[PDB]
C-alpha cells in the first residue's frame, strides 16, 4: 500500500544497491573477497525480511489476521537469514579447505578442519537459536 | 507529508559513516604507500591494506546493527565471539604484525643489510607481515 512508503523506499533501495553492485562487478571484478556479492545479497535479504515484517504488522493492525498470531513472519525471516548465513559460511569453509588441500596440505587434515569448522558453525547456530 | 520522522536521521548517520570510511581508506592508502616505498615490497603492503579495509568493513557492520536486529544481530553475536576467540588464539599473530609494522616504520635494518638477530646472522631479504 502507498502508506508503507518507508518499506517501499527501503526495498527499492536494496534492489537498486544489488543491481548496481552486479553492474560494477560485471564491468570489473570486486576487490577484497569475492564474497562481496554474497554479503550484499545477505544485507538485501535482511532488508526485505524487515520490510515484510513491517508490512505484516501493518496488515495485522489494518487487515484481518486470519487467526494468525503475529510473529510467524518474523520467525520465517530469521530462519531464512540464518540459513543464508550458514550457506555462505559453509561455502567459505569449502573454499578454505580447497586452498589448504591443493596448496601444501593433504586430504585428511583438510577434511578434519572443514568438519571442525562445520561443527563450530552448528554450535553457534544452536546457541543463537535459543 | 506522510514521512515518518527518522529518515533524515538515518540519511545523516549514513552520510557521516560514509565520510568516516572514506577518510579511513585514505589513511590506509597513505600508510600502504609509505610502507611500500620506504622498505617494504608490494605484496605485504597490499595484504596489510586489504586487512585494514576488512577490519573497517567489520566495524561498520558492527556499528550498523543499531538499525535492525534481524540483519546484523543474528550474525554479530557469532562474529564477535569468533573474532574474540581467534584473537585469543592468534595473539601471537597480532604481536608479529605489530612488530613488523614497527620494523617497517623504524628501520634498524634494510633489505640487503647483513644483520645478526639473536644469534642468527645473514643478509636480510625482506620484512613481511609476520
Ligand atoms: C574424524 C574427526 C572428528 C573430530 C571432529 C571435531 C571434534 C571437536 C570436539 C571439540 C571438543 C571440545
Ligand atoms: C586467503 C586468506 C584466507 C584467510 C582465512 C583464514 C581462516 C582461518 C580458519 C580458522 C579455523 C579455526
Ligand atoms: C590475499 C590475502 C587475504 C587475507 C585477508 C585478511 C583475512 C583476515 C582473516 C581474519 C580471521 C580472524
Ligand atoms: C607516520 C606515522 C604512522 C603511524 C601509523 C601506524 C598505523 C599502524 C597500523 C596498524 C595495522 C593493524
Ligand atoms: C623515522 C620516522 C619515525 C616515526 C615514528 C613515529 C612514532 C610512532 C609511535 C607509535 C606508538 C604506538
Amino acid at each position: 500500500f502507498t502508506n508503507n512508503a518507508l518499506n517501499l523506499v527501503i526495498i527499492f533501495g536494496s534492489c537498486a544497491a544489488l543491481i548496481l553492485m552486479s553492474f560494477w562487478f560485471r564491468r570489473g571484478n570486486r576487490k577484497r573477497k569475492g564474497f562481496l556479492f554474497h554479503a550484499v545479497q545477505f544485507l538485501i535479504y535482511t532488508i526485505i525480511i524487515s520490510a515484510v515484517g513491517s508490512i505484516i504488522n501493518y496488515v495485522i493492525e489494518n487487515y484481518k489476521l486470519k487467526f494468525i498470531t503475529p510473529g510467524v513472519i518474523d520467525f520465517i525471516c530469521t530462519s531464512l537469514i540464518a540459513v543464508i548465513l550458514t550457506i555462505k559460511l559453509f561455502l567459505l569453509i569449502n573454499q578454505f579447505e580447497k586452498q589448504q588441500a591443493a596448496k601444501g596440505r593433504d586430504i585428511t587434515s583438510a577434511r578434519i578442519m572443514s568438519r571442525i569448522i562445520k561443527i563450530t558453525i552448528i554450535v553457534v547456530l544452536v546457541l543463537l537459536y535459543g | 507529508k506522510f514521512i515518518t520522522p527518522g529518515v533524515i536521521d538515518f540519511i545523516c548517520t549514513s552520510l557521516i559513516a560514509v565520510i568516516l570510511t572514506i577518510k579511513l581508506f585514505l589513511l590506509i592508502n597513505q600508510f600502504e604507500k609509505q610502507q611500500a616505498a620506504k622498505g617494504r615490497d608490494i605484496t605485504s603492503a597490499r595484504i596489510m591494506s586489504r586487512i585494514i579495509k576488512i577490519t573497517i568493513i567489520v566495524v561498520l557492520v558492527l556499528l550498523y546493527g543499531e538499525h535492525f536486529g534481524v540483519q546484523t544481530a543474528s550474525v554479530i553475536a557469532v562474529l564477535g565471539a569468533a573474532g574474540l576467540a581467534v584473537g585469543l588464539a592468534l595473539q601471537g599473530s597480532l604481536s608479529n604484525l605489530a612488530a613488523g609494522v614497527l620494523l617497517v616504520m623504524f628501520r634498524p635494518f634494510r633489505a640487503g643489510e647483513y644483520v645478526d638477530l639473536g644469534g642468527v646472522a645473514g643478509t636480510v631479504l625482506s620484512v613481511q607481515i609476520f
